[PDB]
């Protein structure tokens, strides 16, 4: 039952550093190698090192020497990693991973390097009426709109309601704000009865927000 | 560094059939240890990667037969005796042998299922948004096979352009389809003058153009 | 065994 939990995602702004953590259970941590990989937006996977709880010890690729830290600490099973001097193009998602009998990758933390300000989305409604009801189901949603930076996480009623669910990519607004929509197909006759919440969160921002869909009429 | 690169970087097979991913070497990924190190990673839509074998041909824990590796030393190959709904994602092969380890570009396997015409729905503008000054209206294609799909906005009979941005799902895991949002967006202004809002959409599984439209005043 | 990526051994 090995797991790896990684922290949420950060914006930075150039030159600048960050720390990202990997907290580890349900395998002695002070004893196994802990690797380090980052995956390029379009550019492939690469791996940047690894770190021994043990004694500390610490290897690394070319590229990354002297670019990124690895430190842990056992008492929490916590490795840690800091990446020094960011560019732009340091913008990628970074993955902790066990690699024996079990292998194992935390989600991955998205670290942006930019220098745009982070701003909080705005949510609307997408309302179930008329116009999106079709042969005894009936689709409603989330138009979460002017954010910056990615991502933004969506759940419907707190995890309890997945199936059905389209959470579609992010697209680039030309005022550099990024908007997304995140839609769900129910049963038309449970409209009156059901409810149907869509839980918003931008750990950038800090925002968290809870939307209520009711129906409309066309 | 030891370059991997596999072959194709696209696939698209009907279910039930088979699918090879190959990944060459610029050197033997043989050791002084009798052992070649290579594995093979998956990576579903929004996810973490997972091995799926080692060694060459090791099947991980919980891994259908259907997978299987084979290769000598600087070629390597990958096979899927049936594809399935499921098997949809991304395969990476992963050198373990020399330092540091790397990955391969990565393959992208899209599952060939029979043409299904898009569910079309449409969203008004809700008064939240319109109270802040923008509007957008959403249109929704949902579960639709194969992908290209086109959508135009009409408002009031006026062909629209420039003032919309779509975005595509990724291959669903289970029924195999698509789904796309087309986004309207404009001020609260131009909104209001303005009475007909359609969708015209347009698809390999439809004889003639689809239409979804409200009128502003309802 | 591998000395390159130990981790490798299981």
């Amino acid at each position: 039952q090995v797991q790896l939990v990684q922290s949420g995602a950060e914006v930075v702004k150039p030159g600048a550093s960050v720390k990202v953590s990997c907290k580890a259970s349900g395998y002695a941590f002070s004893s196994s190698w802990m690797n380090w990989v980052r995956q390029a937006p379009g550019q492939g996977l690469e791996w940047i090192g690894r770190i021994y709880p043990g004694d500390g010890d610490t290897n690394y690729a070319q590229k990354f020497q002297g670019k990124a830290t690895l430190t842990a600490d056992k008492s929490t099973s916590t490795a840690y990693m800091e990446l020094s001097s960011l560019r732009s193009e340091d913008t990628a998602v970074y993955f902790c991973a066990r690699e024996y009998d079990e292998a194992y990758w935390g989600q991955g933390t998205l670290v942006t390097v930019s220098s745009a300000s982070t701003k909080g989305p705005s949510v609307f409604p997408l309302a179930p009426s008329s116009k999106s009801t079709s042969g005894g189901t009936a689709a409603l949603g989330c138009l979460v709109k002017d954010y910056f930076p990615e991502p933004v996480t969506v759940s419907w009623n707190s995890g309890a309601l997945t199936s059905g669910v389209h959470t579609f990519p992010a697209v680039l607004q030309s005022s550099g704000l990024y908007s997304l929509s995140s839609v769900v197909t129910v049963p038309s006759s449970s409209l009156g009865t059901q409810t149907y919440i869509c839980n918003v969160n931008h750990k950038p921002s800090n925002t968290k927000v809870d939307k209520k869909v009711e129906p409309k009429s066309c | 560094d030891i370059q991997m690169t596999q072959t194709p970087l696209s696939l698209s097979v009907t279910p039930g059939q088979p699918a090879s991913i190959s990944c060459k070497s610029s050197q033997s990924l043989l050791y002084s240890n009798g052992k070649t190190y290579l594995n093979w990673l998956l990576q579903k839509p929004g996810q973490s990667p997972k091995r799926l074998i080692y060694l060459v041909s090791k099947l991980d824990s919980g891994v259908p037969d259907r997978f299987s590796g084979s290769g000598s030393g600087t070629d390597f190959t990958l096979k899927i005796s049936r594809v399935e709904a499921e098997d949809v994602g991304v395969y990476y092969c992963v050198q373990g042998t020399h330092f540091p380890q790397t990955f391969g570009g990565g393959t992208k396997v899209e599952i060939k299922r029979t043409v299904a015409a898009p569910s079309v729905f449409i969203f008004p503008p809700s008064d939240e948004q319109l109270k802040s000054g923008t509007a957008s209206v959403v249109c929704l294609l949902n579960n639709f096979y194969p992908r290209e799909a086109k959508v135009q906005w009409k408002v009031d009979n006026a062909l629209q352009s420039g003032n919309s941005q779509e975005s595509v799902t990724e291959q669903d895991s289970k029924d195999s389809t698509y789904s796309l949002s087309s986004t309207l967006t404009l001020s609260k202004a131009d909104y209001e003058k303005h009475k007909v809002y359609a969708c015209e959409v347009t698809h390999q599984g439809l004889s003639s153009p689809v239409t979804k439209s409200f009128n502003r005043g309802e | 065994a591998n000395s390159n990526n130990p981790d490798w051994d299981f």
